């Protein structure tokens, strides 16, 4: 109210409007889904047209061989974020000889993410990001909110709609963590979980963007008629 | 961090006043008067020591200042901006005089020296005017004695004698009746203290005021003998009991 | 954070005025009345000090009439410490020229350097512009005798006869009244005084309210005198020409 | 040049040749060494003329600022730590070589300092190319306990020992004695041993012995009036 | 009014408004701990299960400085791990210079500075965290808990977060029952009591327990987390009060 | 490649009877080939005389530098500068360049306009003051000058005598340096009338 | 209304968050006294531990500088930490470059000085506390030298700072209205404690204990805190006379 | 240093900096540019509220900044100066690199840069000024006449007309100028465009000012007397 004019100010509550703003952005953007099982990790992303002569927007983003996350809210914010997580991979990679750990990955986007909401003049990232990556200890999903907070997770989704796939991951914990040595079944069940968040519309050729990543197999993103096989 | 300030805190107002300086002027205005009266052979500057508790040792506050051997300086208005504009005006009469011309300013550019830094804190970032009015006199070899009234504006101006803050304008009133162009410094001194008395409550004594002296060279004050040429401090502040010894003939 | 507190200095208004500028220009209208006038054989300033006091020292004091150099000098209407911030930057500005082609500055040249000194504090910098405007009076071999103000937004402009400061309207209709082009300077002389003598506010003009100076080729041969008039030196061409 | 210290009872006297070099030509026979950091601390100078009188007058302003500001009367140890530091952070470029001695409230010192930037105390001290000489001096007739007198005839023997015996030391001695409780005296030319004799000879011209051009009067004045 | 805009504002009070209001956001964070023992330290936190899908033991939320140091926050998690950041600097720089790693007391003015200066200006906004840390040096066991205005104290025992008024009274009960004091192997039982009897004010969702210590005999002055069979013989003597 | 004696030329000052003499040689060259006899190396701000000796470049920049400084001094004091003062002002200017110098011999040379006594100073080429009573000497043939002021100097000349004698100082220095000569001048100041006169001499 | 939220003049004349400093000083509850002996300087300081979880010896508003200079804070302790290094910095900076310690009055200066800045610099909030200076100087004697949010410093015969200083000012200028000297003439440290503790119990109206109190005593060449059995000792002789 | 940015977009779409510049450039006096078939005239309004003028060094209202262009203005004078110093050394530049004289476009384009630059920099207003720039591009007998203004953008004009009551004289000029022939002299260029300010001005006395522009670094100003002829002819055939 009197208190959202910036991102240094606290409410009389103690709240950060700003960054609740930021949130909000998030929940505007279209859904997408990521879950793991012990050897691989998944994300599935609906893409967004602007109309019938558009292209559908691209969500999700490599970061190295071995890492790469999707994105809901602000495009531009999640290229910035993407870019910083790829100079960082290729220095822990250059440097020291060693793949970037999912979870440091986390607490580096973090940090970064927490300084633009304490600083006068900046302002709060306006994207939500799903990092999937396998390292030394295993497949990992993160979650990751422009407010900083960073959450390793089996299983979630962001954007509209994106409690319906919640909801339904959290019924199919027991089964999807099993999902060990198949990739197609892993899969199956993020397409299955995303279109509990669909309503009017349903998932198509164009309109469908899966990525894996897993013991051996280097992240990579399907388009186009690669996913009609899971449609 | 980093002072994010960088605009004028100081502007004109649609009727063409600038605020801050009227109204540093008023803080001027509160504060406890100063007088400053030039003679033929000399010149004084005088106030009154308030000391804000009996407990306190107002010796070890001086609102009356040396800034060269030949200038001295006293105030009305705030006290810590006098102060850190005391330690800028001795440091400049070195930086931008003494260490390139191997002397001490005259009185005029001293004074235009203060006066340029308190113009700038009315113009530039993120600062307020500094809070007082300054009374400089002092001597040199092609001048002569002068007295010279400094403004939060930066504005200076050339005094016979003049009066600043609380009771300034009753003082200066005082002062226009007793001031001729044939007065010797201890004529000078004498009116300084009829003058003082009238802005005065309390006690009136040689520890309640504080008086010094622009005049003679004082070759007992310099601290070496040898050169001819070094003669001395024309600058020199009374004693408490100088001051008493002139109150008894008041 | 800091952007509250900010009064934005260099903006227009919906009108397509510069609020500062226009009201830096209200406070030099209450200072006192500043007068220039050029004849063909020199020029002469004249200006009111504002309500002074008895124990002034006077012979020792300046606020209204500067010299830059040899050959230009200025008379000054608004706050006298804006003004000596940027006379002491004119007076580098003209050694710096001589230092370069080893001639004396051209009246022009400093005038502009000046003028868009004033100009950038209304379009950058967030500071608030300096409440100062000049009346110049100079000499050089190319345009001879010359007269031009300066005002705080940076603009200046060329006169016969000009005035700055508190009642201009009244002075510059008296002026274009009286002036002639083949005038000499003890006739500009006489009209500089005699229109201060009718546009000022205080009771009578005498010696202690008034700073005089001429720029005169009455300099023996080809050069140019300044001369800051004493008060003494008021007193009698007061008397001379029949003011006192 | 030849510059020594010396302490004694109540204080510390300091001394000096006054002859300054361009290699083997004398610039100035009768030159000031003796140099004013304040009131009641002097120092004399050996080395790079310019460095010395440049050092000494940057702390001196310095010095006396600091006075100002503490409201106390300057002290010798303060001079020494701020020329010290000045001269070790140009790592001796500034060819300076001082002998600093004065009074203040601490009581009476004296120090040497060297352009890389080392310091030094000492009962007696001395410097410049004619150290050597005035330090044979000084290690035969020191003793403990000097008098004021004693210590003013100890410190100019030096001196003189330096004029005679070295070539870059000539002319007179100059003296600068600092005793506690009193003011500085400060004895230009304290003894003139070296004046010329009268010449054989008057080398004045007749008048109009030199040949001649052009005479024009130069104007010093201003530009005048009328 | 308007006094609580702007950060470093003294109201007519004389106070900073919005230091009080990053104290509100700490107040709304989950219940964190600190027990100083005989010859050590022991810390815990309240973790907040939102959902079946978080990972068990994975977002770990107590922080080491150094190799001694233990931090553990309630707030805004991100501010407590960019005044983390800073301290690892500032414990990184006083080793470089001095050798022997940072005292307890000098680690706690390096952030106590730090917070404090994120109320001097309006171009920054106050941390939004209460701070409990502390450890082992040369001269014993130190426990510190920080305030968002920069205001730190030495504690027996410290408690922020919703359910500190709780905590706090617990604590208060150990320390009239032990003058003598608490062992290591004990603090960290009573540390596991004590957060799931504050787990009442947060009593809707259910939670994860974390517990980390230094002790000079039973971790040689280290921090270390408590894993595995003794934390789960914490867990078991918590639920064990609780009914 | 001694940049004080690529141009050459010389620079000498005299105090007598209530007046100063400052005298200085007119050739500027390019090491062995003459290049002008009319550059002049004594300069005036107000009634303060100097001279400068040493590379050319500078000599010229250092006029420069100095009309510019004394025009401010003068239109911020109300006054002319006077030698003592001018003198630590040239000193302070000199030291400010200590590790990149002007490669010049300065020498001051005036009467203070309110005690009426006469004044000389030399400086070398990083500000260093000598202040004689007697005379200053600057440039290539500043040993020959030496030599010559030595033996012909008495003190309290009359203004016509003390012309002759720096004149043939100078004149007979000159002589007996290479990149010396190529004519002369002499001012004779007085407090308030200053003399100009050219010397005739030997042109190789 | 915004020249209430930063320092610029009011109408006025008067900078209100300097005022509203002042108030901010006595935030703590918490009362302070200073005296002069013959060789030394005596300061008193109230000590409340409200909360029975803190380590009581933790809790402390006097600070060593230096070797030689004390100082005693009243206001929040945040500011008073703040104050407390920058003035060990100084000191330490000052022996560094001028060769001697830096004296009392000199570092209450610099202080002051750089409170002053805080009153004319929009960017930076005045610090909301009062700082009284201690020591034996070499040159000087006995001091004490007190600053506040303005900028303010003086030289005092004997000082009292906190809610109810009044009280304190009061009971201190009748005794030296009696004695007609400036300082209590007392040849050891701890007849000076207890003058000093005597006399605020006389003003306050209070007793207290040995946890109650907070003492730091200057002599020439060192300054020192008290310990609580220290205190003890000095309570012990105040109550058997 | 001051960062603000004081040229922002509102809910409207509109950056009001840029257009309260605009009616600074409304508020002054009134600027007018004509090409003829070789030759390119600007013409100027003279306000008379200011006489006592010393017209000799009083600032004109025409500036060359190089030898074969020119350029004119109208709105805040002060402002003027800096973008007419920013092209003249912008003219000097272009010369020293690629060896020959700007083309009047090229000069258009970078003056009209420099403006844009100060509507999207942070700390600085926009200029209140709008130029009009005219002459020939080197070995080149076709007259240029462009147009600039506070926000930056720029065109090429047969007639263009800027400042004060410039409605007016840009309805004389759409109606007056034929585009299949243009004024085919100096005479006709001339009589147009003072005609064109006649239409504005009031007395034809020291109020106008004409500056003729033909190629080849042809470029003169015309005196009183020789404008005074053309206001003296206009009004003769207006008799009728
Ligand atoms: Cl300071
Ligand atoms: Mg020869
Ligand atoms: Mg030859
Ligand atoms: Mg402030």
């Amino acid at each position: 109210n009197n208190y959202d004019g910036d991102t240094v100010t606290f409410s009389p509550t103690g709240r950060l409007f700003q960054v609740e703003y930021a949130l909000e952005a998030i929940k505007q953007g279209s859904v997408t889904v990521g879950l793991r099982s012990n050897t691989h990790a998944v994300l599935v992303a609906l893409k967004r047209n602007a109309d019938e002569l558009s292209s559908y927007q691209k969500k999700i983003i490599k970061c190295d061989e071995h890492m790469g996350l999707s994105l809901a809210g602000l495009a531009p914010d999640a290229r910035v974020l993407s870019n910083y997580l790829r100079q960082q991979c290729n220095y822990s990679s250059l440097v020291f000889n060693r793949k970037l750990a999912v979870e440091r990955a986390g607490h580096l986007l973090c940090d970064k993410a927490q300084k633009n909401t304490q600083s006068y003049g900046g302002r709060p990232y306006g994207v939500g990001l799903l990092i999937i990556g396998y390292d030394k200890s295993g497949a990992h999903l993160l979650e990751f909110q422009p407010s900083g907070n960073v959450t390793e997770l089996y299983g979630t989704a962001i954007g509209a709609r994106s409690q319906g796939a919640k909801t339904y991951l959290e019924r199919t914990l027991d089964t999807f963590i099993k999902i060990d040595g198949n990739p197609d079944e892993l899969i199956k069940a993020g397409v299955e979980a995303i279109s509990q968040s669909l309503r009017d519309e349903s998932l198509t050729v164009d309109n469908l963007s899966i990525a894996i990543v897993g013991k051996d197999t280097p992240f990579t993103i399907y388009d186009g008629e690669a996913v009609a096989k899971y449609i | 961090m980093t002072d994010r300030y960088s605009f004028s805190l100081t502007t004109f107002s649609p009727s063409g006043k600038l605020g801050q300086i009227d109204y540093a002027l008023t803080a001027v205005k509160q504060g406890v008067t100063s007088l400053g009266i030039k003679a033929t052979n000399g010149v004084v500057i005088a106030t009154e020591k308030k000391s804000s508790s009996p407990l306190a040792m107002s010796e070890t506050l001086s609102k009356v200042s040396l800034l060269t051997p030949d200038i001295g300086a006293v105030y009305s208005g705030m006290g810590p901006d006098y102060r850190v504009l005391v330690d800028k005006s001795r440091k400049v009469a070195h930086t931008s005089y003494k260490r390139i011309y191997g002397e001490y300013p005259p009185t005029k550019l001293l004074v235009s020296e203060v006066a340029k830094i308190m113009q700038e804190a009315t113009q530039s970032g993120g600062v307020r005017p500094f809070g007082v009015s300054l009374l400089i006199a002092g001597h040199d070899e092609f001048n002569g004695f002068s007295l010279y009234q400094v403004d939060p504006s930066g504005s200076y101006f050339p005094w016979k004698a003049t009066a600043i803050g609380k009771g300034s304008v009753a003082a200066k009133t005082f002062l226009e009746k007793r001031w001729n162009d044939e007065l010797e410094l201890e004529d000078a001194i004498h009116i300084a203290l009829l003058t003082l008395k009238e802005s005065v409550e309390g006690e009136f004594n040689g520890d309640t005021i504080e008086l010094a002296i622009i005049g003679d060279e004082n070759p007992d004050l310099l601290g070496y003998t040898g050169i001819p040429t070094d003669k001395g401090p024309r600058f020199r502040k009374l004693t408490s009991q100088e001051i008493n010894d002139r109150l008894e003939a008041l | 954070g800091s952007r509250r507190y900010d009064s934005r200095t260099t903006i227009f208004s919906p009108e397509g005025r510069l609020y500062q500028v226009e009201y830096a220009l209200e406070s030099i209208s209450h200072a006192g009345t500043a007068i220039g006038i050029m004849a063909s054989d020199g020029i002469v300033l004249a200006a009111e000090r504002k309500v002074t006091s008895t124990l002034l020292e006077q012979d020792t004091s300046t606020e209204k009439l500067y010299k830059l150099n040899d050959k230009i000098a200025v008379a000054v209407a608004g706050l006298t410490a804006d003004a000596e911030i940027l006379i002491n930057t004119a007076r580098i500005h003209a050694q710096n020229y001589l230092k370069t082609y080893n001639e004396d500055i051209p009246v022009e040249i400093l005038v502009r350097r000046l003028s868009d000194i004033k100009q950038g504090y209304t379009q950058h910098g967030g500071l608030r512009p300096f409440g100062v405007s000049f009346i110049y009076a100079g000499y050089d071999d190319r345009y001879g005798y010359q007269l031009y103000t300066s005002n705080p937004s940076g603009n200046y402009t060329g006169w016969k006869a000009i005035s700055v400061g508190a009642n201009t309207s009244a002075a510059q209709t008296l002026l274009q009244m009286d002036y002639k082009d083949d005038m000499k300077v003890d006739d500009a002389i006489e009209l500089a005084l005699k229109t201060l003598s009718k546009t000022t506010d205080s009771s009578a003009l005498t010696y202690d309210r008034l700073e005089f100076a001429t720029i005169r080729k009455g300099a023996n041969d080809g050069e140019v005198y300044q001369k800051i008039f004493k008060p003494q030196e008021i007193k009698d061409i007061l008397v001379k020409t029949g003011i006192t | 040049t030849t510059i020594v210290g010396v302490k004694f009872n109540n204080g510390v006297v300091i001394a000096a040749d006054t002859r300054s070099t361009q290699g083997p030509i004398v610039a100035d026979k009768n030159c000031a060494k003796l140099h004013r950091i304040s009131p009641k601390i002097w120092c004399a100078g050996a080395g790079t003329a310019a460095d010395t009188e440049a050092v000494t007058q940057l702390i001196g302003s310095n010095i006396e600022l600091h006075s100002l500001y503490t409201s106390r009367e300057p002290r010798v140890v303060s001079a020494l730590q701020m020329l010290k530091q000045h001269l070790f952070k140009y790592q001796g470029h500034i060819g300076a070589y001082l002998i600093v001695a004065g009074v203040d409230p601490t009581g009476s010192h004296l120090f040497s300092i060297h352009a890389h930037g080392s310091t030094d105390v000492g009962y007696y001290l001395s410097l410049g190319s004619g150290s050597l000489a005035a330090m044979a001096v000084l290690e035969s007739h020191w003793k403990q306990d000097l008098t004021k007198e004693e210590a003013i005839k100890l410190a100019s023997d030096a001196i003189q020992a330096g004029i005679w015996n070295d070539l870059g030391s000539g002319s007179n001695v100059d003296v600068c004695v600092m005793e506690i409780g009193k003011d500085a005296e400060y004895l230009r030319n304290y003894l003139t041993p070296n004046v010329r004799e009268e010449k054989q000879k008057s080398y004045k011209f007749p008048r109009g012995t030199t040949a001649v051009l052009k005479e024009s009067i130069v104007n010093i004045c201003d530009i005048q009036e009328e | 009014t308007g006094y609580d805009l702007s950060n470093s504002v003294f109201s007519p009070d004389g106070r900073n408004f919005q230091v009080e209001y990053a104290v509100k956001a700490v107040e709304n964070g989950t219940t964190s701990i600190g027990i100083k023992c005989n010859d050590g330290v022991v810390f815990a936190v309240e973790k907040l299960i939102t959902s079946k899908l978080l990972v068990p033991q994975k977002n770990v939320k107590i922080q080491v400085v150094d190799r001694h140091i233990g931090c553990v926050y309630s707030g805004l998690i991100p501010d407590g791990r960019h005044l983390v950041n800073r301290g690892r600097e500032e414990a990184a720089s006083f080793k470089k210079l001095y050798k022997t790693p940072i005292p307890i007391p000098a680690f706690a003015d390096r952030l106590g500075q730090y917070v404090q200066a994120h109320t001097l200006y309006n171009s920054v906004r106050p941390f939004g965290v209460s701070t409990i840390f502390g450890g082992v040096d040369k001269n014993g066991a130190h426990l510190y808990m920080l305030e968002p205005s920069g205001s730190y104290w030495g504690y027996k025992g410290a408690a922020t977060g919703k359910g500190r008024q709780s905590a706090k009274a617990e604590l208060e009960k150990l320390v009239d029952h032990h003058p003598e004091g608490l062992s290591a192997r004990e603090a960290v039982k009573q540390a596991a009591k004590i957060i799931y009897l504050a787990h009442e004010d947060n009593k809707e969702k259910d939670f994860e327990l974390e517990i980390s210590w230094c002790s000079l005999s039973e971790t040689n002055g280290l921090h270390k987390f408590v894993k595995g069979d003794l934390l789960q013989e914490a867990i078991d003597f918590a639920q064990k009060e609780i009914n | 490649s001694d940049p004080s004696s690529i141009n050459g030329g010389i620079v000498v000052a005299m105090t007598g009877k209530d007046c100063v003499a400052i005298a200085c040689d007119l050739r500027l060259g390019s090491q062995s080939l003459g290049v002008s006899n009319k550059f002049e190396k004594i300069f005036h701000y107000g009634h303060v005389f100097l001279g400068i000796t040493g590379l050319a470049t500078d000599v010229t920049t250092l006029n420069e530098m100095f009309r510019y400084k004394t025009n401010l001094y003068k239109l911020k004091e109300e006054r002319a500068i006077e030698p003592e003062t001018f003198t630590q002002l040239v000193s302070s200017s000199l030291y400010e360049r200590r590790f990149g110098p002007y490669f010049v011999g300065p020498v001051v040379a005036g009467i203070n306009s309110k005690s009426g006594k006469p004044f000389i100073a030399g400086f070398d080429l990083i500000g260093c003051i000598d202040e004689a009573k007697d005379f200053i000497v600057s440039g290539t043939a500043s040993d020959q000058l030496f030599g010559m002021c030595e033996s012909l100097y008495e003190p309290n000349l009359e203004p016509e005598d003390l012309f002759e004698t720096i004149s043939q100082a100078l004149l007979n220095a000159a002589d007996r340096d290479a990149l010396s000569g190529w004519g002369a001048v002499v001012y004779i100041i007085k407090k308030d009338e200053v003399v100009k006169r050219y010397l005739k001499m030997r042109q190789d | 209304g915004y020249d209430r939220h930063i320092t610029i003049f009011s109408p006025e004349g008067r900078l209100y968050q300097v005022e509203y400093a002042f108030k901010a000083t006595n935030q703590t509850n918490i009362n302070s006294l200073a005296v002069r002996g013959k060789d030394c300087t005596v300061v008193i300081s109230q000590k409340k531990v409200p909360d029975k979880l803190l380590d009581p010896t933790t809790v402390s508003y006097i600070f060593c500088i230096s070797r030689t200079i004390g100082m005693v804070v009243n206001g929040p302790i945040p500011d008073a930490r703040n104050a407390a290094l920058r003035a060990k910095a100084e000191a330490a900076e000052f022996r560094y470059k001028y060769g001697y310690d830096m004296p009392c009055d000199v570092l209450a200066k610099r202080m002051a000085n750089l409170s002053q800045i805080y009153t004319q610099r929009a960017y930076m909030r005045p610090l909301g506390v009062i700082l009284t200076f201690v020591s034996v100087d070499e040159e000087l004697g006995p001091s004490i030298y007190k600053t506040d949010p303005a900028g303010y410093y003086v030289g005092y015969k004997a000082t009292a700072t906190g809610p109810k200083q009044q009280e304190i000012t009061t009971n201190l200028e009748n005794h030296f209205k009696k004695s007609k000297i400036d300082h209590i003439n007392e040849e050891s440290w701890e007849k000076v404690v207890e003058f000093a503790i005597t006399h605020m119990i006389d003003a306050l109206g209070t007793e207290f204990s040995k946890n109650d109190l907070e003492v730091g005593v200057a002599t020439k060449d060192k300054f020192f805190t008290l310990s609580a059995e220290n205190i003890e000792e000095r309570l012990v002789a105040i109550a058997e006379q | 240093g001051y960062d603000r940015a004081l040229s922002i977009f509102s809910p409207d779409g509109h950056i009001f900096q840029v257009e309260y510049a605009l009616e600074a450039v409304k508020r002054g006096t009134c600027a007018v540019g004509v090409k003829g078939k070789n030759c390119v005239v600007l013409g100027c309004e003279r306000r008379s509220t200011l006489k006592l003028q010393d017209t000799r060094i009083t600032p004109s209202k025409v500036s060359k900044i190089d030898s074969h262009v020119v350029l004119s203005f109208s709105g805040l004078n002060a402002d003027s100066r800096i973008l007419i110093e920013k092209a003249r050394v912008e003219a000097q530049s272009h010369r020293l690199t690629l060896e020959d004289p700007v083309t009047v476009e090229y000069l258009t384009r970078y003056v009209a840069g420099v403006q844009q630059r100060y509507t999207q920099s942070g700390g600085v207003r926009p200029f209140g000024v709008s130029t009009l720039i005219a002459g020939f591009d080197p070995r080149d007998d076709e007259p240029k006449l462009y147009q600039t203004e506070p926000s930056g953008i720029y065109s090429s004009w047969s007639a263009q007309t800027i400042g004060r009551n410039s409605k007016t004289v840009r309805e004389f000029l759409e109606k007056n100028y034929d585009r299949k022939e243009p004024p085919a002299t100096v005479e006709e260029c001339v009589k147009l465009t003072v005609r064109s300010l006649l239409e504005v001005v009031q007395t034809g006395a020291k109020n106008i000012e004409i500056t003729v522009v033909k190629p080849d670094s042809d470029i003169v100003a015309l005196s009183s007397e020789e404008i005074n002829q053309y206001v003296t002819q206009i009004e003769q055939e207006k008799q009728e």
